[PDB]
């Protein structure tokens, strides 16, 4: 009745880990009956996880269920591929980043590109759930399987970046707000570059390499260069951030010096430390 | 003659603290006798009796804490429902407030419907000082008394302060204002009393051309002050609270210096602490608009072409500030240094929030041509760094302090 609120995730680690430890069919049946409570919860943004201490434990609840309890992916997919019911304020598309976040790190550490991707291909998600259209929609108020999962990536890299490059530290967000919208931008980017330079996700790597060299399909989706606009404004405030971007630019292979000569300076008052 | 009451008071003050048993034995009638003694000698002619009498009440409260608590707060409610002589009433009032967070939940409830009638009755009561010592006593009662109050409790005395911001005493209205507050602040349904008060200030004003009194004027801007600190997190509206910024802005305009400064320093609040639908209309485009003379057209708050901060910062200018002519400075005799610290500390504060407001022309149409050969911007304000008062001058370095903040974060550095 709680579950919720991350102390009682807390709470279930302990009953799960003491289960575990006893009867191991007691722990399969607890494990299904808190995963099929908590992903349709993950779904419609009712769990309290606009935190990096809540996200933690909810990262660990993941570690401690049974594998069999999230064994067929389609429901993590099913609550991963949804939009919220709208963007206009900041905690709600912070509890719906913060829920993809979580089930993304499932994804790629408890399962597989081939398993993850036929199940894509076969439940019927599109690129179009979180096009540019849906999202200026939900900011006023309301295919191949690889071009999907990359398609729906790359949007929520659009959405962060917007964000924090265009809403204001006491109109709009909180110091607190801003700082876990960083924080999930550092998560996501991260997920993104183990993705992409750690070889085990290959079709997912050639999908994005090609959706980066693509223009916007008539504006349904953010172009590499407004991502990159967005970027070069967060050099004077996130230079962590933006060396992360950097990082991925070159796991796709895009060398453009209209990117590279801009953020090293390459030649043609004391300076700012951040672009140092 | 005089030496006499002295030595009594003390001596029963011995003799209360020395008892030692305190099994309820005649002791519960020593200690009766001995307060209400303490609390005459607090209201007797000679001012050595009341600086002893003092002492024997602090004395005898302070030794029996331990024990016989519950009777020395019954004692000293039984001087606040005398209602006597104003000493001995201040005496036993600020005492009982002192000792009401030690009272134990089950009495919380007795004592509070106890209390009503009394609250209310030195409230209607005219002496500066029994006023002086109610404006400390309800922050204090109210903070352990209010959960046990209903709406119907906390309505009756709210209505009895209510009342006294009519009043010509600065110091009634004053003990009224924070009253009220407080008594919204410690209710159990705290949003719904925030809403309700607001409904009933807003209620004494709303017609805005009615020939409304200067002391009701001061009265209801001063408990609107103390009121917004409140609002920053049934439950305040953004239209209700735009309404208070439209009328704050309209007593600015007002004769009487008087209202001009309760008016300044309410909007200094406003923009020191802006409720969140509240600072999102003063800073939307056309945000209002969605839902020592001025001489030119400076817009209205209302106006589809720009954010209401920047019709604000041309008021406070134009009516204070600034003449019209370029790099000239209104007279101390036109506007006091009081009433300049004050605009220069509010247009510093919606700077603040939204800085083009300094950039803007003082007029949206400019004037005669052949009496202003140039026109003048909000920018001339910092010639004020050179005015000979103290604090107009530190007012206008910290718009500089303001100014380079806000614009830096603004622009995430893209200056």
């Amino acid at each position: 009745r709680l579950i919720q609120y991350h102390q009682v995730l807390e709470m279930f680690i302990l009953v799960l880990q003491q289960c575990h430890k006893e009867n191991e069919d007691k722990w399969k049946r607890l494990s299904r009956q808190i995963a099929d409570i908590i992903l349709p919860m993950l779904a419609k943004q009712q769990m309290h996880i606009d935190s990096h201490e809540a996200l933690g434990v909810l990262n660990t609840l993941f570690e401690i269920l049974a594998p069999s309890s999230l064994r067929p992916v389609d429901m993590l997919l099913r609550s991963m591929f949804v939009t919220p019911n709208t963007m206009a304020s900041v905690s709600t598309v912070q509890l719906w980043i913060s829920g993809i976040l979580a089930i993304l790190r499932v994804l790629i550490s408890q399962s597989t590109e081939d398993i993850v991707l036929s199940r894509i291909q076969e439940l019927s998600f599109s690129p179009y759930l979180i096009s540019c259209t849906v999202i200026n929609r939900l900011r006023d108020g309301d295919n191949l399987p690889e071009e999907t999962f990359s398609r729906f990536l790359l949007q929520l890299v659009g959405i962060l970046l917007e964000d924090i490059v265009t809403k204001q530290l006491k109109v709009e967000m909180s110091e607190q707000q801003h700082t876990f919208y960083c924080q999930e931008l550092g998560t996501l980017l991260m997920c993104l570059i183990h993705i992409f330079k750690s070889g085990m996700f290959r079709r997912i790597t050639a999908a994005a390499t090609r959706l980066f060299r693509s223009d916007g399909c008539g504006g349904s989706f953010y172009t590499l260069d407004s991502l990159n606009l967005r970027a070069r404004s967060m050099i004077t405030t996130h230079p962590a951030l933006v060396l992360l971007w950097c990082q991925i630019l070159l796991l796709v292979n895009h060398t453009d010096y209209r990117w590279w000569a801009e953020v090293q300076q390459t030649p043609k008052k004391l300076g700012m430390c951040n672009r140092e | 003659t005089k030496k006499d009451r002295v030595n009594h008071c003390l001596t029963i003050c011995e003799n209360i603290v020395a008892q030692s048993v305190r099994n309820s034995p005649e002791f519960q009638k020593l200690l009766g006798i001995a307060m209400e003694l303490f609390l005459l000698c607090s209201d007797d002619a000679e001012s050595d009796v009341r600086m002893v009498a003092d002492e024997c009440l602090n004395k005898v409260i302070k030794a029996l804490m331990d024990s016989n608590l519950p009777r020395l707060q019954l004692e000293l409610y039984k001087e606040i429902k005398k209602n006597g002589a104003p000493r001995s009433l201040r005496a036993a009032l600020w005492r009982f407030a002192e000792l009401a967070h030690l009272v134990r939940p089950q009495k919380c409830r007795p004592y509070l419907v106890n209390l009503l009638p009394c609250l209310t009755r030195t409230s209607k009561r005219p002496e500066e000082s029994v006023q002086e010592t109610l404006a400390a006593a309800v922050p204090k009662i109210m903070a352990s008394f209010g959960n046990f109050a209903n709406d119907n409790e906390i309505k009756v005395l709210l209505k009895a302060f209510i009342a006294n911001l009519k009043s010509s005493s600065p110091t009634i209205r004053r003990t009224a204002a924070g009253s009220a507050v407080s008594i919204c602040q410690h209710s159990r349904r705290t949003q719904y009393f925030y809403s309700w008060l607001l409904n009933v200030l807003l209620g004494l004003l709303v017609p805005v051309e009615d020939e409304h009194s200067t002391l009701l004027i001061l009265g209801v801007l001063l408990t609107l002050r103390y009121l917004v600190p409140l609002l920053q997190q049934v439950s305040p509206s953004a239209e209700q609270l735009v309404q208070v910024y439209e009328l704050t802005l309209h007593h600015t305009q007002h004769q009487d210096h008087n209202v001009v400064t309760g008016a300044l320093e309410l909007l200094q609040q406003l923009f020191r602490t802006p409720p969140p639908e509240l600072l999102q209309t003063l800073t939307a485009v056309g945000g209002i608009g969605q839902l020592c003379r001025i001489k030119g057209d400076i817009g209205q708050s209302t106006d589809d072409d720009s954010a209401p901060l920047v019709h604000c910062v041309r008021l406070l200018s134009a009516s204070f500030l600034l003449t019209g002519g370029k790099n000239v400075l209104v007279p101390d005799r036109d506007v006091r240094v009081s009433v300049k610290a004050l605009a220069l500390s509010c247009v510093g504060a919606a700077v603040a929030l939204h800085p083009e407001s300094f950039f803007s022309k003082l007029y949206k149409v400019p004037l005669d041509t052949t009496e202003y050969p140039e026109e003048q911007y909000v920018s001339d304000i910092l010639n004020y760094i050179d005015h000979g008062d103290p604090q107009v001058r530190g007012a206008t370095a910290i718009l500089c302090g303001t100014l380079i903040c806000s614009i830096l974060s603004r622009s995430r550095f893209h200056v």
